[PDB]
């Protein structure tokens, strides 16, 4: 009965499934509200048109009604539902159809450090301020837990293309891939003089990437522990490493250094852009169907979207007051349709795709109510910025 | 394990270039479909007669001609899927293209890209004829040429060429320059209107003058900046190239930029564009294409140049000039008063293909994407103008849909006697996508017009005479029974006397210039006037079996093998003479003999040597299988179609040399050269094989006295098998060919048995062999003007004469355009057609594509409402339910604004659980198509289709749609599916099986959350497979007393799906996913492998990639025609938005390990056209056991004997009977209930 | 034979004994529920065991009122639920 911002690509994938499937081509949108219809879903963008999916419109902000500091973000890769750790140790569930959160699960004894679901959009990796990690059903239920996963709190979790095995990382100084079907570490990664920060799997290849304090990502083989190439380009700490979900032909890397670089595992881990932000660069995802396009984000908040064909030296997008604290945490959905954020202020924020016309299109430091009542039924409203 | 073949092969007409290819002596304007290159050459009438077809194995992505310097006939340029330029020279000799040098960047363009290569590589040739390039996005090749033929070629990012050029919108190069130039319009910073608000006028247009310097290993390039401009409308798609300079087709702007750089004037098309001469349009015209077609004709004999862009929804837009500096500029909307080209839309090659000599009053071919592709005459240029459609190209759209269902066979009785397509269905598709989008039936068999039917009494073979044109005397004779009666023109017998009415006739004929006529009876000829006496009687010592006739004179060939002519003895036209035949075919051994009369040994001949006249020769076929032949002014001097033992693709005439190669393997059972197609009538020898196998080749205008065929092009289906293989086509009725010269203005080749066949050839396209009707066929007459009377094998004559009103005779399978959308309402575009058999009628959901209008729950519009804008296209659907036996629309069931049915199906959902009364029920998946941010709402609509009582002027409207339920439910209803008496309707992310009761009260029983949007799903019984958006597809079990959809198996490989649909060949079952990569991805559920997990992760065992986007894949059952069917076994239809429909025919293990033993020998040994492997084409990045592109199977069957026996790693004939298995998997087509 | 719908239920696999086995899932959709047989003791109780040819009801399914988190995709108790998993408006608690 009451009406609520329902971002759901599953209309526009019928406006694009139709234009398909009669070869009637991607039409260009023209700056009129009405050609929001022909706004197509994500991945029909490649290319030259890639800056549409791209995130820009403020949707939604929620807060998990208690308050409390979110560790991580990710969605369940459906696109379905963005899966939110607590500091509490539980996982607030807020569905992309309405931005509703469903009941909380209490996932582990401490903080959920980290979450990351399988390749296969089943089974899903979590983790705990404690040594352990959880394997999970999707619909969250704990198959696995694994209590002495390290000895310290895990960082990052990731798993391989074919997700039969998943690396895990700690503030201990050793990376572990887990067998995953039998919930035994397979090959332990020995590399590292300080902790590893963070940790990915390539998606496509057998290799991870392992962000350390040893200001070095080290790039392990899976089959033997042993990294095949070791990239000494940053100097003070890797922060996070990222791929391309898609294809995962560029590496990327941030640092707690203002400095972050983007590499090709392509091409002899040749570095592409070294962006150096005078606010440091604390969390970054790559735009899940767009290669070449990722999001980093800021102790200043800062939202900051890049392009690897647009501007190597520069962000494309900057949103420069999208959280008032630093942000900590950001995850797109498969879908592209939503790139939910979360920051150390206990709110967590949705960026959708922008739509062709809006006066509050680019807002830029709202005082008081930045999220001042977005869910008023329609998309587009009239200008100063903030409303009620 | 399963084989790809196109049942229709494509149609939608993407590129075409008017340049001399073929041959040097006409303009020849080739078109390339999406795989097919048709050389057409258009005459001063304007229709495009094929000259040369040509069948590639990969999807022509962009073609364009290099002249190639010695020959005048200039090399042709074309790119096969992602970046793989093929360059080809057409050999004169071979009549056949060869590879010259073939490209490959794919592998060079991932190695300089970051992202994904964009699917569509586009090419561009340079107007100073020395280096053509091709683009992906950003990235380019230069192919480089010498003025060997091409340059070693380099792979270079644009920000190699400028120092900015960050993302390409589109590079062409441009006009008069002395060394080649391109024109790279990019954007640094990417704008889409929403970007527009920040970024102002941030598009880039750099001219770089190319310094392309070839060395003989690699070359160097180095782009000198002639020109840079800035500051530039953000919509800018398309440069298209003046000889002032370039014209960039924006969206919304389109601005001219001089060749020496700076904006001299630009012109706002509409109210989106803002921004140095500026010109305002008030005519609301946007090019929302991301290139836009645009026909650039240079001034000739001059200052009169111009320039013709089209819109998507097809408008020509004429665009005005001054060289000098530059004035007068300014669009136009060409006054297409009498709409023409609203039957088509999606312009995707604009062609001039008469030069004339003359800017004004020019024809030019416009290839569509909908429509078929036409062929214009603009007449005049104003700022006395008319458009008429010169001539016209069939295009099978987008073929949006595809369903099987009776078209005919709904008439169980036509004329009194039974249907020609008796218990025959036809899949019917919904070609176009537009105002003139049509039904198009697309046959498996030649529905033939019958004008007068007749039962007859113990017959086998009809000779019908026309005495002055008019036909008033019929011939029957009985093999069995031992009699031959003469009927007449109202069908009375013995009207007359004096024939040979007690034995069987062999043939009987008209006569001397209509006044004599023969009767060839098993031991006696005869001669008769037109008043039927016995003038003439020769005896023979043996039976005749094979007979021609020309106008004055008889060939017999008797039972020993001799042969003998005769002449009329032309002073009274009284007596018979005796032609003195060669001695040399005496010794030989003659199996069937035919008079001919053709210019294709005229050349060879003493007399009228490079006459072009039509000398009488008589053919012999011998025991060894070579035509020989030889005039009656011989000298002794015969001549024979060299190389038949064999039958290769090259056919040339020479003297005959007689020796000790004699092997008596008869496999030319019938053969005649005979002028085929209802204008352009080609010369065209065609074989017939004891094994009921038809080869047919081409008689070439240039060296008449060489023959050929088009192996590689699969026009011609196969219709049998020469190693005995599928001899219950042959062993039933005798195949006998039976050449007729005007069946309905077009000239067909009539081939009688069990299943008969009529090769058709149209101007448009090759000859093709059709199926001719259902019923089988003993014999064919010419009936009176433009008619053939057939006799069935249980001797019910029926006089047929092919429809042209509609129908369309290339495609390689006949097919009838169906335009419903008449004169008083045009259902614009026909989406997802559904046949329903409780009722025997089509239902179709038309989408009329309505201004959109974008608002929330709330009637309120969203903020940026403006009305003096040109609103976006959105959707108004609803269905017609049409009565195939009349084809009029009976019942118009409308739904809302912003509804768009994406999927209907008719069903055989279960009324009561119990019970299982499965009553057939459409359900229409309607779903309001709107923004990203309104709620997704959608409806299914459930129709049962009632007997009511019919309107009293017309019938068949005896039909009503009846909403017995509807729901608007949340979440768009994407798909519908029977799952086993229950239907599955997609929601957002949301399936739920709802189950009908008998009250019509619709619940909900079974729920599954689907990954984001479902495109397609379909059902096998209890199973789905629920196709994800983007997260592959989801294989769904599907239980009822406890309803559970039990969640099977996830697609390992996640892609964008396009089109689901199942393929079983027994045993375990497989799935076909199409792609929006243009990928069938067949994934076995394979829950016995220990690397599946328990079935829960799909095997994806095969990938294909397609010539197109898969509209919509359907299963329908196969024939097994060798075979016998233990199992109902499953072929796999789907369709394609290039206006091709495939079949993805499943094989056994063993059966699929013959043809792919077959098609690796194929691709290794035997020569493709562009070089191309397509075991190599037919992949794209997701087990090394392939799906198996027929196309190349086709070609072991038009390869030659020798060479065909040759490849067979007891399994040549094994393979034979396999290969009809799959051309003849249509034919369930052809069985009823 | 009947081209224009033929989903053929009655269609043998090499999937349909393991079907039985696992999910409890055989091709008949609406097959009878088999005699001697009950869901405290699982296959256990029926003589013919998991490649049974008529469908074996388990404990979630003979439940009564239905699950409001399997509903919403987020049952902790995938199996053993004191709850039903079945989409029927039948069993409903709104
Ligand atoms: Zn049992
Ligand atoms: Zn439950």
């Amino acid at each position: 009965v009451t009406q609520r911002r329902s971002v759901d690509v599953s209309s526009p994938y019928i406006n694009l499934y139709y234009n398909r499937r009669h070869g009637l081509p991607n039409l260009v949108v023209e700056p009129e509200t009405s050609y929001t219809i022909d706004i197509m879903p994500p991945n029909a963008y490649r290319g030259r048109d890639r800056v549409i999916n791209l995130p820009s419109k403020f949707t939604h902000l929620s807060s998990n009604k208690v308050k409390h500091v979110i560790p991580a973000i990710q969605w369940t890769p459906e696109g379905r539902r963005l899966v939110v750790a607590t500091y509490s140790g539980e996982f607030s569930l807020w569905n992309a159809s309405s931005f509703t959160f469903e009941t909380l699960m209490q996932a582990h004894d401490s903080a959920v450090t980290t979450m990351k679901y399988s390749h296969d959009s089943d089974w899903m990796i979590s983790g705990d301020a404690d040594g352990m990690i959880k394997i999970w059903q999707p619909n969250f239920s704990m198959v696995k837990e694994i209590d002495a996963a390290h000895t310290e709190s895990i960082r990052d979790m990731a798993f391989s293309s074919n997700d039969s095995k998943f690396v895990t990382c700690s503030d201990d100084n050793i990376l572990k891939i887990w067998n995953f079907s039998n919930g035994k570490q397979e090959r332990v990664l020995s590399g590292h003089h300080w902790d590893v920060k963070s940790c990915d799997w390539h998606p496509e290849m057998g290799l991870i990437a392992s962000a350390s304090k040893d200001n070095l990502v080290k790039l392990w083989d899976p089959r033997s522990g042993n990294c095949i190439s070791s990239i000494l380009k940053f100097k003070h700490t890797v922060l996070k490493t990222r791929f391309q979900p898609t294809k995962g032909n560029l590496l990327m890397a941030i640092s707690k250094d203002k400095s972050c670089r983007v590499f090709d595992i392509r091409y002899s881990m040749k570095e592409l852009m070294c962006v150096r932000d005078e606010t440091d660069y604390m969390t970054l995802e790559w735009h899940p169907i767009n290669e070449s396009m990722f999001t980093l984000a800021c102790y200043d908040g800062s939202l900051k979207h890049f392009d690897l064909l647009q501007n190597l030296n520069e962000p494309i997008l900057t949103i420069p007051y999208a959280h008032d604290k630093c942000i900590t945490s950001l995850s797109y959905n498969p879908v592209g349709h939503i790139f939910a954020t979360a920051a150390k202020d206990r709110t967590i924020r949705f960026w959708t795709r922008a739509r062709p016309i809006d006066p509050n299109a680019y807002p830029t430091y709202n005082n008081k109510k930045i999220n001042g009542w977005f869910f008023g039924i329609n998309n587009d409203i009239n200008a100063x910025x903030x409303x009620x | 394990m399963n084989v790809y073949d196109d049942v229709l092969d494509a149609t939608v007409v993407s590129h075409s270039l008017a340049t001399h290819f073929t041959t040097s002596d006409y303009e020849e304007l080739l078109v390339v479909r999406t795989n097919i290159l048709s050389v057409y050459r258009p005459t001063r009438d304007g229709k495009l007669y094929l000259t040369d077809e040509f069948k590639f194995h990969g999807l022509i992505t962009d073609i364009g001609l290099i002249p190639q310097k010695d020959s005048p006939l200039s090399c042709l340029l074309l790119c096969t899927g992602v970046a793989k330029i093929s360059i080809l020279k057409f050999n004169t000799l071979t009549n056949s293209i060869d590879t010259l040098s073939l490209h490959y960047y794919e592998g060079k363009f991932k190695g300089k890209s970051l992202v994904e290569l964009a699917k569509i590589s586009t090419l561009r040739m340079d107007p100073g004829s020395s280096c053509a390039l091709l683009f992906n996005n950003d990235i380019i090749a230069f192919l480089p040429f010498h003025v060997k033929f091409t340059a070693p070629s380099v792979v270079l990012v644009a920000s190699e060429l400028y120092e900015g050029a960050k993302n390409i919108i589109d590079i062409q190069f441009l006009k008069n320059f002395t060394k080649p130039t391109i024109a790279l319009l990019y954007q640094p910073k990417l704008v889409w209107a929403g970007n527009t608000t920040i970024s102002k006028l941030p598009t880039q247009y750099v001219i770089l003058t190319l310094n392309i310097q070839p060395a003989e290993s690699a070359t160097k390039i180095e782009s000198t900046t002639i020109a840079f401009v800035k500051e530039l409308p953000w919509d800018l798609h398309t440069i298209v190239p003046v000889s002032n300079g370039a014209i960039i087709v924006g969206t919304n702007e389109l601005a001219f930029l001089d060749n020496t750089g700076v904006l001299q004037s630009t012109v706002l098309l509409n109210s989106f564009a803002d921004k140095k001469i500026i010109n305002n349009s008030s005519l609301e015209i946007m090019f929302r294409e991301k290139n836009t077609t645009s026909i650039w004709i240079p001034s000739s004999k001059n200052n009169d140049e111009t320039l013709l862009l089209m819109d998507l929804k097809s408008n020509i837009y004429y665009i005005q000039m001054e060289a000098e500096l530059l004035i007068k500029f300014d669009i136009f909307k060409l006054p297409i008063v009498n709409d023409l080209l609203k039957e088509n839309s999606n312009p995707k090659c604009i062609t001039r293909l008469n030069a004339t000599n003359s800017n004004k009053n020019m024809d030019l071919f416009i290839g569509f994407g909908s429509g078929n592709a036409l062929v214009l005459r603009l007449n005049n240029l104003k700022s006395p103008f008319d458009i008429e459609l010169l001539s016209s190209l069939r295009n099978v759209g987008p073929i949006t849909s595809l369903t099987v269902g009776k078209v005919s066979s709904i008439d169980d009785v036509v004329k009194g006697l039974p249907n020609p397509n008796k218990n025959e269905y036809s899949l019917v598709a919904t070609s176009g996508n537009g105002s003139g989008s049509h039904l198009t039936v697309i046959q498996t068999s030649v529905q033939p017009e019958i004008e007068l039917a007749l039962k007859f009494i113990s017959i086998t073979q009809i000779w019908n005479l026309k005495i002055k044109g008019r036909d008033r005397y019929l011939i029957t004779t009985d093999s069995t029974k031992s009699r031959s009666d003469i009927y007449e023109s109202d069908n009375n017998f013995k009207l007359g006397g004096r024939l040979r009415r007690d034995a069987t006739t062999v043939y009987i004929s008209m006569f001397g210039e209509e006044k004599r006529i023969i009767q060839v009876t098993t031991n006696h000829l005869y001669l008769y006037d037109t008043h039927f006496r016995r003038l003439t009687t020769i005896k023979f010592d043996y039976e005749v079996i094979h007979v021609s006739v020309m106008d004055p004179y008889i060939l017999v060939t008797v039972s020993r093998g001799d042969i003998k002519i005769f002449e009329l003895e032309e002073k009274n036209k009284r007596k018979l003479l005796k032609v003195d035949l060669p001695e040399i075919l005496n010794e030989m051994v003659i199996t069937s003999g035919l008079i001919l009369k053709s210019n294709m040994c005229n050349e060879f001949l003493i007399g009228l040597s490079k006459s072009q006249e039509e000398q009488l020769l008589f053919t012999f076929v011998t025991a060894d299988n070579q035509i020989i032949f030889f005039t009656k002014d011989h000298n002794d001097r015969i001549f024979q179609l060299n190389g038949v033992d064999q039958l290769n693709e090259s056919l040339y005439i020479s003297t005959y040399q007689l020796g000790d190669e004699i092997v008596p393997d008869p496999s030319i059972k019938q053969v005649m050269i005979n002028k085929l197609g209802h204008d352009n009538k080609e010369e065209y020898l065609t074989i017939l094989t004891f094994g009921g196998e038809i080869y047919q080749y081409r008689k070439l205008p240039q060296r008449r006295s060489r023959f050929y065929r088009n192996v590689t092009r699969n026009d011609l289906a196969i219709t049998g098998a020469p190693d005995n293989a599928y001899a219950k086509g042959v062993s039933s009725i005798e195949r006998i060919m039976h050449y007729f010269p005007d069946y309905n203005g077009y000239s067909v080749i009539f081939v009688t048995g069990s299943v008969p066949y009529i090769l058709i050839k149209e101007d448009d396209s090759t000859p093709k062999i059709f199926k001719f009707g259902n019923i089988p066929l003993v014999s064919v007459t010419p009936w009176s003007e433009r008619s053939v009377m057939c006799v069935d094998d249980i001797k019910n004559a029926r006089v047929y004469t092919l429809t042209t009103d509609n129908m369309y005779y290339g495609n390689k399978l006949p097919l009838k355009q169906i335009k419903i959308s008449n004169v008083l309402d045009d259902y614009k575009t026909l989406q997802k057609l559904v046949y329903h058999e409780r009722a025997q009628l089509f239902l179709v959901s038309y989408c009329k594509r309505v201004p959109y209008e974008a608002l929330g729950e709330d009637g309120e519009k969203v903020i940026g409402y403006d009305e003096n804008v040109p609103h976006a296209e959105g959707f108004q659907s609803g269905i017609l339910l049409i009565n195939p036996k009349s084809w009029k629309v009976i019942d118009k069931i409308d739904f809302p604004k912003n509804s768009v049915v994406n999927e209907m199906r008719s069903s055989m959902i279960q009324i009561n659980s119990k019970t299982k009364r499965k009553r057939e029920y459409i359900i229409a998946g309607v779903a309001n198509a709107t923004t990203e941010d309104t709620p997704p709402t959608g409806a299914f609509h459930i129709y049962d289709v009632i007997e009511v009582v019919p309107e009293p002027g017309k019938p068949d409207t005896n039909y009503k749609l009846k909403e017995i339920f509807q729901e608007e439910v949340s979440g768009t209803v994407s798909t519908v599916c029977e799952v086993s008496g229950r239907f599955m309707i997609s929601q957002s992310q949301k399936v739920l099986v709802r189950d009908i009761q008998e009250d019509n009260s619709v619940i909900p029983v079974a729920f599954l959350d689907i990954p984001v949007f479902v495109t397609d799903s379909k059902s096998f019984g209890n199973l789905l497979i629920i196709g994800d958006a983007m997260q592959g597809f989801q294989f769904i079990g599907f239980d009822a007393e406890p309803y559970r959809m039990i969640s099977l198996g996830r697609s390992m490989s996640k892609f964008q799906t396009m089109s689901l649909e199942f393929l079983v060949n027994g045993g375990d079952m497989y799935f076909a996913a199409t792609d929006a990569d243009r990928n069938v991805h067949v994934l076995k559920y394979a829950p016995d492998e220990p690397n599946s997990l328990s079935g829960q992760r799909l095997v994806h065992c095969s990938s294909f990639t397609l010539h197109s986007t898969n509209s919509c894949m359907m299963l329908l059952p196969r024939n097994e025609e060798f075979g016998s069917p233990q199992v109902p076994s499953f072929q796999n239809v789907g369709g394609q938005v290039d206006g091709s429909v495939f079949k993805i025919v499943p094989l056994s293990e063993e059966k699929y390990r013959r043809l792919y033993v077959i098609q690796q020998q194929i691709i290794d040994r035997e020569l493709q056209l562009g070089g191309l492997n397509p075991r190599m084409e037919r992949l794209a990045n997701d087990s090394m056991r392939p799906m198996l592109d027929f196309n190349v199977i086709r070609r072991f069957c038009g390869l030659a004997i020798d060479r065909r026996k040759s490849i067979a790693q007891h399994a040549h004939f094994e393979a034979w009977r396999d290969i009809i298995n799959i051309e003849f998997s249509m034919r369930s087509l052809c069985q009823g209930k | 034979p009947s081209l224009i719908h033929p989903d053929t239920a009655k269609y043998p696999f090499k999937f349909e004994p393991f079907l039985r086995q696992e999910y409890s899932f055989s091709l008949d959709p609406d097959r009878p529920i088999c005699e001697f047989y009950n869901s405290r003791e699982g296959p256990k109780s029926c003589p013919r065991g998991p490649l049974c040819p008529k469908k074996h009801v388990l404990p979630i399914f003979q439940n009564k009122i239905v699950c409001r988190h399997w509903l919403r995709g987020l049952c902790k108790k995938n199996d053993q639920c004191e709850y039903l998993h079945e989409y029927n408006l039948r069993k409903m608690p709104e």
